[PDB]
RNA sequence: GAAGAGACGGAGCCGCAGCGAAAGCGAGUCUGAAUAGGGCGAAUGAGUAUGUAGUCGUAGACCCGAAACCAUGUGAUCUA
RNA sequence: GUAUAGUUGAAGGAUUUGGAAAAUUCCGCUAAAGAGGGUGAAAGCCCCGUAGACGAAAUGCUGACAACACCUAGGAGGAUCCUGAGUACGGCGGAACACGAGAAAUUCCGUCGGAAUCCGCGGGGACCAUCCCGCAAGGCUAAAUACUCCCUAGUGACCGA
């Protein structure tokens, strides 16, 4: 499919054809679902633990004697139903973390990017450079192709000024061709890019 | 799909049994296991195969056989799989193989004579069945255990 | 009867086992003699191993 | 870690291409004096599982 | 590579062929003098990777409770 | 070059409710800085800071290359000489190897016996013959790996008396 072509407000030039391979394919949704989990709860630090009945700085002789002080039998001051004792089944520290085949993460890509496409949600760029990192200028451009809401921007490789003039509000995260990640896609609205960062996405993509 | 709005597959995602909570959920007081008796005490039940002790199953029936020291056994694969190399190729035990035909090809491979073959191949291979070079040389290839 | 001056033997421990594998602790000592012996030229009294004195 | 298979049952009983698993037969080691003679050539012969005792069995015989 | 998605990596594992203790044979094989009969197989009859739930095994394994056993140490200011 | 003190570092006013505004409402500004904390209640523009740029008299530590120390050669001949001794190994008693003396090699320990010298010796799971692979009984040796009393800087679908 096609996109139309803006210089940084020199509006509508020619347009971009794309692979309907990666940008035209029929997205599943139970796919992009599961890697969507999968991605965020990826996260955490497992880092979390509970002292028990053998960590508990305590004691280990009975209190009292067994009979003769006419009372419930007890043999340690710290185990659980004490005040101050271990914890039976705390929380220790884990992975959570798991992975996929790998043809359903491809397939979870393709399908979020021919999505985005199918709702007109992909802006195209000629080419994008400042010779100075202002970050007014960046504000101007996005004046200039009319985008409100929360934002992507996709390079190619190190434009040190196109980079460094998007710690904007965070409706604008900045992404090169090669960290574009599924929940880095999701959460946006509307995708910027140049035409060469599309075209290294259909190297790695293919 | 977005982020506010998530839906999983259909009967795709259970739930859990929290046991030992309440007594009008199933299972609360002794928790699905009943009265008395060690297998609901804490880490209870034998251990597996045991019969009391009434002698088990694998001490009433003798012991039978060994095992050779220098079993060599191939990779069978019969005839059909010979099917679609249409004419000529020297089918060969080495780099021909390269689509999942044969992975991991344990002694050397051999060809079995299951069952229909209409081709013109020639073979390579390391041991052949009885019917075998019948079977290939009926439709006129070369065979050689190499 | 400790060690050997020259070579270096010294006791031990090991087991003992009889006819139906019972196992106990013994003491395993080297054979070991008090021989009169020359130290750099002066006349000295060690004890000296049995096997080297070949 | 893993399940250590038995080895009382490994060296008893083979696996066969259905599922079942062969079993030799009992009796065959001593006074055969006692036993008459359709008793030990038919006691030959293997057989296979009952199928009450292929429930405790099972798991234990995990991959061998 | 950002304690991360995110690609490289085909060693290895499972199914696709079984029967026999084995030498071996192979849509067939074993016992057998037998090509007879019988067992196990074959005749269309799908698996594998991951998530989740029920159950089991090794771990203290649903928690509380003994009389006792073993190894270092402290005590004859009471008492013999 | 770095570690142990540091320097600089942008941009807002008024109204309403307030005891007090960072709250609310009009009209503006900054951003290589919209991480965080505090201020009379919730602050990009009040403060301490963050991005960025700058800085060591003194004491270590890490590299680089100069000096200085070391250490190291070819080819042919094969008469003679050297190649780790009470050692290898065997009996008897025990331990190690997944291997409980079993048909039991390979490794040690105690005791008693006790080899050969290149035409030599050891090993290939009792033992022999053939073939194959190796030189015991003298030493040294960075990295890839395990732990955190402590020091600095941080993080957490960890706790909140």
């Amino acid at each position: 499919p096609n996109v139309a072509l803006f210089k940084q407000d020199g509006t509508q030039n020619g347009e971009i054809t794309l692979n309907e391979e990666i940008f035209g394919i029929e997205p599943n949704e139970s796919v992009v679902y599961d890697a969507i989990i999968m991605q965020r709860a990826s996260l955490r630090q497992g880092t979390h633990a509970v002292k028990n009945r053998s960590a508990v700085r305590g004691g280990g002789r009975k209190p009292w004697r067994q009979k003769g002080t006419g009372r419930a039998r007890q043999g340690s001051i710290r185990s659980p139903q004490w005040r101050g004792g271990g914890v039976v089944f705390g929380p220790t520290p884990r992975s959570y973390s798991y992975k996929l085949p790998k043809k359903v993460r491809r397939l979870a890509m393709k399908s979020v990017l021919s999505d985005k496409v199918a709702e007109n949600n992909l802006v195209a760029v000629e080419g994008l450079s400042f010779d100075a990192p202002k970050t007014k200028e960046f504000k101007q451009v996005l004046a200039n192709l009319s985008i409100d809401t929360k934002v992507l921007v996709v390079l190619e490789n190190g434009n040190d000024f196109a980079a460094l003039s998007a710690r904007n509000l965070p409706n604008v995260s900045v992404v090169t061709s090669d960290n574009v990640s599924v929940l880095d896609v999701v959460s946006a609205n509307k995708v910027l890019a140049t035409q060469t960062a599309l075209t290294q996405i259909e190297e790695v993509l293919a | 799909m977005k982020l506010h709005e998530l839906k999983p597959a259909e009967g795709s995602r259970q739930v859990r049994n929290r046991v030992g909570r309440g007594t009008s959920s199933g299972n609360g007081k002794t928790a699905g296991r009943g009265q008395k008796g060690q297998k609901a005490r804490s880490g209870g039940g034998v251990r597996l195969g045991f019969e009391g002790g009434q002698t088990p199953l694998f001490r009433r029936l003798p012991k039978r056989g060994f095992t050779n020291i220098n079993r060599k056994d191939y990779a069978v694969v019969n005839l059909d799989t010979l099917n679609r190399f249409e004419d000529g190729t020297e089918v060969t035990p080495v780099v021909l193989k390269e689509a999942g035909i044969v992975k991991n090809e344990k002694a050397g491979i051999k060809v079995l004579a299951d069952g229909e073959l209409t081709k013109k191949l020639t073979v390579k291979a390391a041991k052949f069945s009885k019917s075998a070079q019948e079977a290939i040389e009926a439709a006129g290839g070369s065979i050689e255990v190499i | 009867a400790k060690v050997c001056y020259f070579t270096g033997r010294k006791t031990s421990s090991g087991n003992n086992r009889s006819h139906a594998m019972n196992s106990t602790k013994r003491t395993v000592k080297p054979n070991l003699q008090k021989v009169r012996v020359l130290i750099d030229g002066k006349p000295k009294k060690v004890w000296v191993s049995a096997r080297a004195l070949k | 870690p893993k399940q250590k298979t038995h080895r009382g049952l490994a060296k008893r009983v083979k696996r066969t291409g259905g599922g079942g698993l062969k079993r030799g037969r009992a009796f065959t080691s001593h006074r055969f004096h006692g036993k008459t003679k359709k008793q030990r050539r038919q006691l030959r012969k293997a057989s296979m599982v009952a199928k009450g005792d292929y429930k405790r069995i099972r798991q234990q015989l995990a991959r061998m």
